[PDB]
């Protein structure tokens, strides 16, 4: 029963920091890659990724917050049932655990007009059975507002953060699954309609026998969960041929620098 | 020995210069002690003088030396030390050590010392030579430095002396220094300098040294004076160059010792003056305080303050010296409260003074707000956190005794000339943040304060009062009564202090190093007091010089070094291995823990946080802890700091984060010990962070690299890149600044703006135009990329760099610094770094980078291209390279299959006189050559052969030779090699072979036309260096010997890829052309190395694939066993030190007992290789196995060297060879070199082509050497490596070759590729275009653009633009893309042709030859050479500006071996009788102008300066004739002469001189003198005197008079006549034409005799007709005379005027044979 006797004072203790702490360690689990193989019948497409840019990928994201990439590729010569991921672009967004949100207007610059679209990747705190219902939504919209992403073409590849490790597993929509998605508005974890039947897991391989590439915003970066306020789903944006910095760069997060200045 | 492991930490003094040896103290006579509660007080009296005994008066400044006196300006005496030691400093160079009570006037001792050497500088005319040499003066604070560089720099401004201190930044510090003749700096920052190693250092320079202040030996900081004494008296004996060493001491014990340390004999420069001589005598107040408890004890110490204060006030200044800034105010608010309590405060003031108005008034202005509550009452504060206006008020207020107590610092007390009546000392506890908590103040510290006691001419005596804790009493007594000895703290950095040494070399093995520490100090005072240094006396008597101990000592800091990875130490050997690390660690002054951590925690994958963590565990802050007092302030800092930390507040390495967070961030900081540990922390962060840089680059690490340049211009800066770059600019407002980042758009956003709306964006409009001007001052570049494939995986890159930014030195001084990185894919390894300087002088040029850097297949999608401030932040350039378009060459074809043939007899030939060639000297032809012997001896097929150097190529086209002599009795083969030793070789064996034994005609080309074209004619076989050959067959329309050629040979033909491979190309183009018109073929062989594109050179010389011999490296007859070591350290002395044992073990690894060749990149290297291989064989298994004869036969060569140091090593069995060697010591070294008698000789870089031994192993010692024009590493051209390895072979004498190459880690790949695999060629006949168009459009091969295209299909170029389009800058290879490429070539090139007015063109197609462009062809001179000549010369211009003109030719970029020998050409310029504007060394065209100069008045001698004469002269006399053809041009007849007599002049080496009797052999000026006083100043005098008569005039031997007659028998005698055709009927603009007629006399059929000239020449004349005063040169014509000639000269009458010409007669050979005939013509 004390009332100022027992006096004891709150020392601030900001999550960031250990978010970033635990980012600075990313790398440890690019040694550790593994896809997951439970698709069957070499059905449909096969999509080759490039370890370069995969590990690139992972070491820029954050353990929380969910960062996307768009895929950009092509088929080999005489091959055309394997998509060749040749490109990952990095356009401005911000995330959460269980989704991201990305700008409406997609990649746009004369480096990418020789390739075709894939679809999207984007890192998962926890590896899950079935494919989101943020996922499919999401791959949906672009797909209602963008005539070039084919359904049977572009897919969705999960990047899940096992402790340890990543995994990765490789989805694409069902034409069910974009009329759902097109149509939701329901962004809780289990929306109205939502259905396995809506997506279908597509055979990914891993190769180091070519290398990918990455673009990035000309003028800004392209991690904006510092920033959310100046994002913006109608915000354009060009690209430039570089690599992304890490999620916890000094550049995504200026107002910590210049605030701890003005202390 | 059984060595011991000590432990250094139980022998360390802990306390540092508080050690104190003495365990009694007396003290002076009549001191006295006094006890008070809480406190005792020593009294000691002032000391009486010694009261000039020993006659002693003080020296006048009259008496001193007259040069010295000018140093003394406004003195009438020296003091009484400076009396006392003139002598020893003015009239000797003895080492000093002197000793004195501080202020006495040591300093003044030490400027008699400089003033000595100065005076051993000064020339007739008075100046001082100030580039002949420099003078250390080491000063231990840096206040100080300041001080003296003012005190020096006034008093010796009279010299042209310039005193500096070094400051911080490395690169425009060199070039002041290159200025400086006095460096002032601190211990630690000499010992930084001298600790790098690079041999264009100016320490060679130091003459003087001198060391003030050197009981700082006693200090923690002392052992670096006993590193910088000792490397210095090691190196004096290294070099043999004396250094004078001047120690200026307090008076303290053991300075015999110190005497001992700095070579200095007692009886002659040791010199000791007690403290009676302190100019002011001092009372000593001593007050030792007993109260422990904290409050206690300061409320007393305030107490005694007052109270002293109180025994001065109003009778005495008193100036006390605390601890910190803040104490200053604390203390004299104190006083001054307490004085206003006690009604005190007016005895200090006086209340009707005027003083008392100065303080107020200067206080109610004065921004400091202390200064504002004190300066009223008196009191004052000074320290250095004020201002330099506040600072200088309270220094100008004190010196006029306004303030009567002064509190202040002890920067105070070193940096200004400040003394007052009283000092109080109060407290001697200081916070020490090294130490990481409170000691005692310095012993320096304590003497200098006390030192300002009394006033040197104010006061009759001083008053020190100290006040300290009764328990160091003794010890300030010690101090400051003569009796605290001065001990050696070496052993608290030997580690440390070792590494250093082996770093430079100086240390290579325990042995090195015990007799390294026999300098120290300490060795010294372990001898001298053994049980001090834990050495019982027992141990001394049985090691009495210590050997053992030092061993040990070694030992222990040697095994420290290694178990951190800073040294490998071999125990058994005793051998220290230099390392990368250990060399950061001893260039960035780190501390060896530290770069064990930094070596265990750095990892590529490193961020930002680990990367904070890494730097604060440095052991530099090893002692720092967290205080409970401060745990509050850090928590508060540490949880907002935008680094985070991982550890806890309570680990020291957190606070240390933090400090450097919140100092990059500028916060201020409440606790003082906070304050003080950043201060601490941040001011080591930045050099610590560089070695992290340093490290991290150099390994590669992209992302690393970034991140650490990044945090070191934080740290710099005081910034994070967050910040707008634009606060880099002092001169900005914070306000707008902050407005700026507050407004969050893209900095570069402000590019794209006018001035208006840039400050439309930002809010407020006033400042737009000043924004944009900061905006454009930002460092900017561009960049672009040609991308030039070598092979499918190596790539050169040609990088360049255009500036787009507005140069200002105000901001930018005088260069910015910037760092290239080529960075892979991922943006995650660097594949190849340099450093770029922009140059304020090329601030708006391009500038053009090349490097090669590694691809592969499948093709990565892109590189970087990465350009970075070295210091700006936020300042950088990215330019992707993308490959999506890169074409590759094919991968090139097999190589032609080795045959296994049955070996080739001699006998194959058959031909007996033929056989006999080659029958003594084998009985076998090699494979290589029984396998094209059948296509070159039994066919007329064009033939190619590569293989490797060393496969006999020769021998093949010999065999092409031999066939042309069967052929045809008088065959005309023509040899071209392209270098000119090669050439000699070669024509030394085929005379032998072609003209001695088959009696065929051999000549070699000396260049000169008129008897190339004689050898020509003669010879049967005729070798010639391409540039030769292309004079000569440039006019091959109308020089039939030229098409009359049977045999085309080329060797070497590989160098077409580089540097004059233009040349080489274009002849071999135009044999081709030559022999496609004539219609009977001319016969090509081209010899090559190993080429991978072979197929293409056989296509352009024309060669069948059957007639191909494209042979890989792996068929070289005699097996070659190739090594590449790679050496990872990227600073090159170093480098090579790390290779030196690795040569030895080289040697007895694969070749113990068999002949070794080592190459190494310079002059010096070659002796030192020498010699280490000499000091490495006399440690080993095996001394002097390299000497194979006994010593008796070797004595004749001895006798004939002039280098002392050759003949030792000769002795020894190593030789070597440099430039410097006069040829018959060379000659004398590689005949013992090949009769066996030494076993190594080892080479420099440049003699690799003319080198006429071989060996069967080499050894090449690093692939860089330094160039001197550009001040930069340059790697070792391909050609020059592949003749380096093909030394290693030995046909006759072994069974394979073996060579082991040296290098850099950054270039083994390169080498791999390109030794292993054979060598891709390519033109670059598209940059040297200009000149051969030239020669072609004159000779009217190219008479329209068409024409020049055609041109250009015959040629190598041509060829590799379809097989390597990328290469050349075309991206297909389809035919218009080639036309197009063809067309923009040809028209760049005749445009450029055109504005020089060297051709012209009409309607845009023809092209035709100009007078310029004929020139410049006819006398075989670069097209911008002769534009220059025309832009220069003038109708009326001196001979000294042609001997200008011609200098700054463009054939002169070739001498930049030594800037210092044209520091001393600066004098050399006074001499010259020419005189122009400046002198600028670093510049081949000022060597040129000078080292003609020194051949026109016959001036001195040297080496390879002389060799650079030789080939500055081997073009004078081409540059002289194209200005005389220039000036005729013209029609200018002054000038004309002028150059007509520089001829004259540079061939027989005198100036204007009248009298032309320097030019007979054997004579002097006292000739002369004899000759002109008996009547004759000609030689045709000389020979008209009777014999006797001249002998008697001139003293002579019988061969020289010999000499003198052979010289006046081919000395010019011409008889002439002029005869004028229709003397009397010629009209106004008609013919007048002028027949002269020349009959030599006497007989002629020599040469022209000049010894001063090297290549022989024949004698040339112009004849001249002209009229003066007018300079109308009308008519000349040039000719080459042989005993009876004739000629005819051309002239349109001018008017009717009817009046008078002169005409010349002008040698351009011998002075005063010309000629001057008087004509008048009349009009009709
Ligand atoms: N999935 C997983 C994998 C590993 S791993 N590949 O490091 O051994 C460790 C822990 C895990 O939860
Ligand atoms: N060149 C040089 C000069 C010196 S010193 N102490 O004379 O400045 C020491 C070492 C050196 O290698
Ligand atoms: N130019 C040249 C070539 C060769 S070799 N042995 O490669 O054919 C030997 C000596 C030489 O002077
Ligand atoms: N790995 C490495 C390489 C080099 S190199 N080969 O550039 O001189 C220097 C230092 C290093 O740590």
């Amino acid at each position: 029963g004390p009332l100022g006797s027992m006096t004891q004072t709150f020392s601030s203790k900001t999550e960031w920091r250990v978010r970033a702490i635990s980012a600075a360690n990313l790398h440890l689990r690019t040694n550790h890659i593994y896809v997951s193989s439970d698709d069957i019948k070499e059905t449909g497409y096969t999509y080759i990724l490039p370890k370069n840019v995969l590990k690139k990928f992972i070491c820029i994201s954050d353990l929380r917050a969910q960062i996307a990439g768009y895929l950009y590729g092509v088929s080999p010569p005489d091959n055309p049932q394997v998509k060749e991921i040749r490109c990952i672009v990095m356009v401005p967004q911000w995330g959460t655990h269980q989704t991201v949100h990305l700008p409406g207007q997609l990649p746009q610059h004369e480096y990418l007009k020789e390739m075709e679209p894939l679809g999207w990747i984007h890192t998962q705190p926890n590896e899950s059975p079935q494919l989101s219902p943020q996922d499919v939504t999401t791959h949906a919209k672009i797909m209602a507002d963008n005539p070039s992403w084919d359904g049977e073409k572009t897919i969705i590849i999960t990047c899940s953060f096992t402790p340890g490790s990543c995994t990765l597993t490789a989805y694409k929509l069902t034409p069910s699954g974009y009329e759902w998605g097109r149509q939701n508005t329901d962004k809780g974890n289990n929306p109205k309609g939502y259905l396995p039947s809506h997506y279908e897991r597509v055979q990914m391989l891993l190769s180091d026998r070519f290398l990918g590439f990455f673009m990035v915003p000309a003028q800004s970066s392209w991690n904006y969960n510092f920033m959310g306020v100046r994002h913006d789903p109608n915000m354009k944006y060009e690209l430039q041929l570089a690599n992304p910095k890490e999620f916890y760069h000094e550049v995504h997060r200026p107002s910590h620098f210049l605030n701890f200045a003005l202390l | 020995a059984p060595r011991q492991v000590l432990d250094l930490e139980d022998l360390v003094f802990t306390q540092g210069s508080h050690f104190m040896a003495n365990k009694r103290c007396q003290l002076p006579d009549g001191s006295f002690r006094r006890q008070r509660k809480g406190y005792e007080e020593v009294h000691v009296p002032a000391l009486k003088p010694k009261p000039f005994g020993s006659e002693e008066q003080l020296l006048p400044v009259e008496k001193l030396p007259k040069y010295a006196q000018a140093g003394f300006e406004g003195f009438k005496t020296l003091n009484r030390i400076q009396s006392k030691l003139y002598r020893a400093a003015l009239e000797t160079d003895e080492n000093l050590l002197l000793c004195a009570p501080t202020g006495a006037g040591k300093t003044n001792v030490a400027l008699m010392c400089m003033l000595r050497e100065i005076g051993k500088h000064i020339n007739m005319d008075g100046t001082i030579n100030v580039d002949d040499f420099k003078i250390i003066y080491i000063a231990p604070m840096r206040s100080l430095v300041q001080e003296m560089v003012g005190s020096f720099g006034k008093r010796l401004a009279t010299y042209g002396i310039t005193v500096a201190e070094l400051t911080g930044d490395h690169q425009l510090c060199k070039e002041e220094i290159s200025a400086t003749q006095i460096i002032v700096c601190t211990p630690e920052k000499w010992d930084i300098i001298t600790r790098k190693g690079g041999e264009r250092t100016y320490t060679q320079l130091v003459r003087l040294i001198i060391l003030d202040e050197i009981h700082l030996l006693h200090d923690d900081r002392g052992p670096v004076l006993e590193a910088l004494v000792a490397r210095a008296i090691r190196n004096i004996e290294m070099t043999q160059e004396d250094v004078r060493l001047i120690g200026l001491s307090a008076t303290l014990p053991n300075y015999e010792d110190v005497a001992t340390f700095l070579r200095v004999d007692p009886a002659k420069g040791l010199f000791y003056f007690d403290n009676s001589f302190r100019p002011v005598p001092l009372e000593q107040t001593y007050v030792g305080i007993t109260e422990k408890k904290a409050i206690k004890r300061f409320q007393i110490m305030n107490e005694i303050v007052y109270e002293k204060i109180m025994e001065h006030a109003g009778k005495n200044q008193v100036l006390v010296f605390v601890h910190s800034r803040k104490e200053t105010g604390k203390t004299a608010r104190a006083i001054r409260d307490m004085c206003l309590e006690k009604d005190t405060l007016g005895l200090f003031l006086r209340e009707g003074s005027a003083s008392t108005e100065v303080l107020r008034t200067e206080a109610e202005q004065c921004k400091n707000l202390e200064l504002k509550d004190l300066l009223p009452y008196g009191f004052a504060i000074h320290h250095a956190g004020m201002t330099r206006v506040d600072r200088t008020l309270v220094e100008d207020l004190f010196a006029d005794k306004h303030i009567q107590v002064l509190v202040s610092t002890a920067t105070l007390a070193w940096g200004v000339n400040l003394p007052a009546h009283t000092v109080i000392i109060k407290g001697t506890q200081v916070y020490s943040p090294e130490k990481g908590r409170w000691t005692e103040l310095g012993a320096l510290d304590i003497l200098q304060m006390l030192g300002r006691a009394g006033r040197p001419q104010y006061d009759t005596k001083g008053e020190g009062i100290l006040i300290t804790s009764h328990g160091e009493l003794q010890y300030y007594l010690s101090l400051l009564n003569q009796q605290l000895p001065i001990e050696s703290q070496m052993v608290s950095k030997l580690p440390d202090m070792l590494n250093a040494e082996i770093v430079l070399g100086n240390v290579q093995n325990a042995k090195d190093a015990v007799n390294w520490l026999g300098y120290a100090y300490l060795y010294i005072r372990m001898l001298r007091s053994p049980t001090l240094y834990g050495i019982s006396h027992d141990d001394l008597k049985g090691d009495p010089l210590l050997d053992q101990r030092r061993l040990d000592l070694v030992h222990t800091a040697a095994l420290m070094l290694d178990k951190n990875n800073l040294v490998k130490y071999d125990k058994k050997t005793g051998n220290f291995q230099v390392t990368e690390l250990g060399r950061i660690a001893s260039h960035y002054y780190i501390t060896n823990d530290t770069v064990q951590t930094y070596n265990q925690l750095l990892k590529p994958t490193l961020s930002e946080i680990e990367l904070f963590r890494v730097f604060s565990l440095s052991s530099e802050f090893k002692n720092i802890t967290v205080r409970e007092e401060e745990k509050l302030e850090l928590q508060k800092l540490l949880e907002r700091v935008p680094i985070p930390v991982k550890e806890s507040i309570e680990e020291p390495s957190a606070k240390i984060n933090v400090l450097l967070q919140a100092f990059i961030s500028q916060l201020k900081l409440e606790g003082f010990a906070l304050m003080a540990d950043m201060v601490y922390v941040t001011q080591s962060a930045g050099r610590l962070m560089r070695a992290i840089f340093e490290i991290v680059l150099n390994r590669g690490w992209a992302q690393l690299t970034d991140k650490t340049l990044n945090l070191c211009k934080m740290i710099d800066k005081r910034m994070w890149q967050s910040m707008c770059p634009l606060r880099q600019f002092r001169k900005l407002p914070e306000e707008v600044v902050k407005k700026i980042e507050k407004k969050n758009f893209p900095f570069e956003r402000l590019y794209d703006l006018n001035h208006n709306e840039i400050g439309e964006l930002i809010r407020m409009p006033k400042m737009g135009k000043t924004i944009h001007k900061y905006v454009h001052l930002f460092p900017k570049l561009e960049l672009s990329v040609h991308l030039q494939p070598i092979t499918r995986s190596t790539l050169k890159v040609e990088l360049t760099i255009t500036p787009d930014f507005q140069w200002d030195e105000k901001v930018h001084g005088s260069s910015e610094a910037f760092w290239i990185l080529v960075e892979d894919v991922d943006s995650e390894v660097i594949l190849h770094h340099e450093y770029f300087l922009l140059k304020a002088k090329y601030a708006q040029d391009e500038h053009l980078i090349t490097f090669f850097v590694p691809v592969f297949e499948p093709l990565p999608p892109q590189y970087f291209i990465r350009v970075v401030s070295d210091r700006w932040l936020s300042c950088e350039t990215q330019l992707p390279v993308s490959f999506r378009h890169l074409i590759l060459p094919e991968k090139y074809p097999p190589p032609t299959e080795l045959l296994d043939l049955q070996p080739l007899p001699v006998s194959a030939l058959r031909n007996s006189a033929f056989e006999s060639l080659y029958q003594d000297k084998f009985p076998f032809f090699n494979p290589i050559q029984t396998q094209v012997f059948n296509t070159v001896y039994n066919s007329d097929d064009n033939v190619f052969v590569g293989a490797p150097t060393g496969s006999g190529k020769t021998i093949c086209a010999e065999f092409a030779i031999l066939r042309m002599l069967l052929q045809s009795s008088e065959g005309r083969c023509v040899y071209i090699t392209p270098m000119e030793a090669l050439a000699e070789q070669v024509y030394m064996d085929w005379y032998e072979k072609f003209q001695d034994r088959l009696n065929k005609k051999v000549v070699l080309l000396t260049g000169e036309t008129s008897t190339d074209l004689k050898l020509l004619g003669k010879g049967n076989i005729i070798i010639s260096t391409p540039e030769k050959w292309d004079i000569l067959s440039r006019r091959w329309k109308q020089r039939k010997n030229v098409q009359n050629i049977n045999l085309f040979v080329v060797d070497e033909v590989h160098l077409i890829g580089g540097e004059n491979g233009p040349v080489l190309e274009v002849i071999c183009s135009r044999m081709r052309y030559i022999s496609s018109q004539i219609e009977r073929p001319i016969r090509i062989v081209a010899l090559s190395s190993s080429l991978s594109n072979a197929k293409d050179v056989a296509h352009w010389l024309g060669c069948s694939a059957t007639s191909t011999f494209n042979f890989h490296p792996n068929v070289r007859p005699v097996p070659l066993e190739l090594h590449i070591q790679g050496f990872n350290i990227s600073h090159t002395q170093t480098r090579l030190l790390s290779m030196a044992k690795p040569v030895y073990h080289a040697i007895t690894k694969h070749s113990p007992k068999k002949p070794v060749i080592v190459f190494v990149p310079s002059r010096k290297q070659t002796r030192l290789t020498a010699i280490d291989i000499l000091t490495t064989c006399a440690a080993d298994i095996q001394r002097q196995r390299f000497l194979h004869c006994t010593e008796k036969d070797l004595i004749p060569y001895l006798e004939k060297l002039s280098d002392s140091t050759l003949k030792e090593t000769l002795l020894n069995g190593v030789g070597y060879l440099h430039e410097g060697l006069s040829p018959m010591e060379r000659r004398l070294v590689e005949q013992l070199f090949s009769s066996g008698a030494i076993q190594v000789v080892v080479a420099s870089r440049s003699l690799c082509w003319g080198m006429n031994v071989a060996a069967h192993l080499v050894i090449i010692m690093d692939t860089q050497y330094y160039n001197g024009k550009i001040h930069a590493y340059v790697d070792y051209p391909i050609y020059d490596v592949l003749q380096m390895v093909g030394h290693a072979n030995r046909p006759l004498q072994d069974d394979e070759g073996r060579c082991v190459i040296m290098c850099q880690g950054s270039k083994k790949d390169f080498f791999k590729k390109f030794l292993y695999e054979p060598l891709p060629v390519e033109s670059h006949l598209d940059h040297c275009m200009h000149d051969h168009f030239n020669a072609e459009i004159v000779t009217k091969t190219i008479e329209n653009k068409q024409d020049a295209v055609d041109y250009l299909t015959w040629t190598f170029l041509y060829r590799r633009m379809t097989q390597n389009p990328n290469y050349y800058n075309l991206q297909g290879i389809s035919h218009r893309h080639l036309s197009d490429h063809l067309s923009e070539l040809v028209e760049q090139t005749l445009s450029d042709l055109e504005q020089s007015k060297c051709i012209s063109i009409e309607d845009e197609m023809d092209v035709a030859p100009l007078n310029l462009g004929m020139i410049a062809a006819y006398y075989y001179i670069n097209y911008t050479t002769i534009e220059l000549f025309s832009m220069s010369l003038n109708a009326k211009t001196k001979v000294r500006g042609l001997i200008e003109i011609i200098s700054n030719a463009a054939e002169y970029e070739n001498i930049p071996i030594r800037h210092h020998e044209d520091n001393l050409l600066r004098q050399l310029a006074q001499k010259v009788p020419h005189k122009l504007n400046n002198p600028k060394f670093n510049d081949p065209h000022v060597k040129t102008n000078l080292l003609l100069q020194a051949h026109l008045s016959r001036m001195q001698l040297s080496a390879e300066l002389q060799s650079d004469t030789e080939e500055i002269l081997s073009k004078a006399i081409r540059l002289i004739q194209a200005c005389v053809d220039v000036l005729s041009s013209n029609g200018w007849l002054s000038p004309a002469l002028a150059a007509m007599e520089l001829a004259q002049m540079v061939t027989q080496a005198m100036w204007s001189k009248d009298s032309y009797l320097k030019q007979l052999p054997h004579f002097t000026s006292e000739h002369i003198k004899r000759c002109t006083d008996k009547g004759v100043e000609s030689v045709f005098d000389i020979m008209e005197m009777e014999d006797e008569e001249r002998n008697a005039l001139l003293q002579l031997t019988d061969s020289q008079i010999a000499d003198v007659a052979r010289f006046c028998n081919r000395y010019p005698n011409i008889e002439l006549s002029y005869e004028v055709v229709d003397k009397d009927s010629i009209r106004s603009g008609g013919p007048v034409v002028v027949l002269v007629q020349l009959e030599r006399e006497e007989e002629v059929t020599g040469p022209v005799i000049a010894p001063l000239f090297p290549q022989k020449r024949e004698e040339g004349w112009w004849v001249v007709i002209g009229d003066a005063k007018s300079n109308s040169l009308i008519s000349i014509k040039r000719l080459t005379l042989q005993q009876k000639a004739k000629v005819k000269l051309d002239f349109v009458a001018p008017a009717t005027g009817a009046h008078n010409y002169t005409l010349y007669f002008m040698s351009d050979a011998y002075m005063g044979c010309d000629q001057e005939y008087k004509f008048s013509v009349d009009v009709k």
